């Protein structure tokens, strides 16, 4: 399990994955977690989807049946406070199915 | 310093008309660095400014646009240029990128290997190249080849009429025929990014490929003219243009796509191509391979 492996490597004090591609945008977007365009708000940062996926970065198979990555080809918004480890944040958090925001970060449902 | 707010500076038509001997490039701003925004990669800033400048040109933007990006992998294993392109292009445009070494990309399809191994039975609407070998400067600066030979063939054989190109060059990484091929377009220039103004880097931008020469260009003379222009006109480094992104995405004009025989092409059609109002190619399914 790579997901559990990375969570443990962070807890051991290891440096988070770097070289996550941060985009330039107006920071006036909807704030939703995953979008086809950078939708970061003033409190968020927008990153390339492929660069923030552990399974894409490590050149391994994805945790799905059809080899579909929901990040690749799209943009993931990360809270600026958690911007030093975009890969970890996506691994540790879920997206509200109805409002499109992160559960616990911008979800009012 | 009005040009400091622009994405970059384009080669004036006056310097193109000259006939200069090639000389070494010595830039006043050499060694300087643009203070990039907090945590923004250089390729992100560079590609962003390039796309900003391209928005001022008469690019054809058909539905289901076909875009190909060469040399799209950086040493970090990611594809910063592809990220900007996907952000910049209309939703539904086919984006394919390639590089010699493996990398992770947000593009629809990624082809790994020497660019000469890329084969496609399809014409394309936009061609972007960042291909560059840091060891291509091997002691007289003569016309280079390699991936340039492929690029010129790709332009002449796999670029839809009315399509556009943006090919990276430097002082030593350049090609004479590519300069000549810029005359086959309705409009061309050399674009320098303000973030990378300290370098000899520039993007040869051809707009509205016409398939035949409207302007005869000596490749060797033109490169010397570009080198002369850079040596005489210092460019202030600037990342200011990166802070205005509201109008960044490429306006989708729904440009017409028509398959036309070469005999059907006349002056009226050429005027349409020159204005970014027409693309001539097949609308079939896109097939692209990377030999192994
Ligand atoms: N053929 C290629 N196919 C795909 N991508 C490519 C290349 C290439 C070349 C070359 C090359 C290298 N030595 C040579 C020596 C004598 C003559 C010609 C030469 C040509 C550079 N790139 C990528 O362009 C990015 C920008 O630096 C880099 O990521 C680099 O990986
Ligand atoms: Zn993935
Ligand atoms: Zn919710």
């Amino acid at each position: 399990d790579a997901a559990k492996a990375y969570k443990d490597y962070l807890a051991s004090g290891g440096q988070p994955i770097t070289n996550c591609v941060k985009m330039l945008c107006t920071h006036t977007g909807t704030g939703q977690a995953i979008t086809v365009t950078p939708e970061a708000n003033m409190d968020q940062e927008s990153f390339g989807g492929a660069s923030c996926c552990l399974y894409c970065r490590c050149h391994i198979d994805h945790p799905n049946p059809k080899g579909f990555c929901d990040l690749k080809g799209k943009y993931v918004q990360i809270p600026t406070t958690c911007a030093n480890d975009p890969v970890g944040f996506t691994l540790k958090n879920t997206v509200c199915t109805v409002c499109g925001m992160w559960k616990g970060y911008g979800c009012s449902c | 310093s009005s040009q400091a707010w622009q994405p970059g500076v384009a080669m004036p038509n006056l310097y193109k008309m000259q006939r200069m001997l090639l000389e070494k490039c010595d830039l006043q701003n050499y060694g300087d660095s643009a203070t990039l925004p907090k945590g923004i990669m250089m390729n992100v800033a560079k590609y962003t400014q390039l796309c900003q400048y391209l928005n001022t040109l008469t690019l054809a933007v058909p539905y289901n646009m076909r875009v190909i990006h060469f040399g799209a992998g950086s040493d970090k294993g990611v594809a910063p240029g592809t990220a900007v392109l996907r952000q910049w292009l209309p939703t539904g445009t086919l984006l394919v990128d390639s590089d010699l070494n493996d990398f992770v990309s947000d593009a629809d399809s990624t082809l790994i290997g020497d660019c000469a191994t890329v084969h496609t039975a399809n014409k394309w609407d936009l061609i972007i190249s960042d291909m560059y070998d840091p060891k291509t400067k091997n002691k007289e600066n003569d016309s280079k080849e390699g991936f340039f030979t492929y690029i010129c063939g790709f332009i002449q054989q796999k670029l839809a009429l009315g399509g556009s190109v943006a090919i990276k060059i430097t002082e030593h990484s350049w090609n004479a025929d590519l300069y000549k091929l810029m005359g086959h377009f309705a409009w061309w220039t050399a674009f320098v990014t303000n973030v990378n103004a300290s370098s000899s880097e520039a993007f040869l931008i051809g707009c509205n490929y016409l398939g035949k020469p409207r302007e005869q260009i000596d490749g060797y003379v033109m490169h010397a003219n570009y080198i002369f222009w850079r040596n005489t006109n210092p460019i202030q480094l600037s990342s200011y243009s990166l802070f205005d992104m509201s109008k960044f995405p490429l306006k989708l004009r729904g440009t017409a796509v028509m398959s036309l025989k070469e005999g059907q092409i006349n002056d009226m059609i050429l005027s349409l191509l020159s204005k970014g109002r027409l693309i001539i190619r097949e609308n079939n399914r896109v097939v692209i391979s990377s030999d192994v």
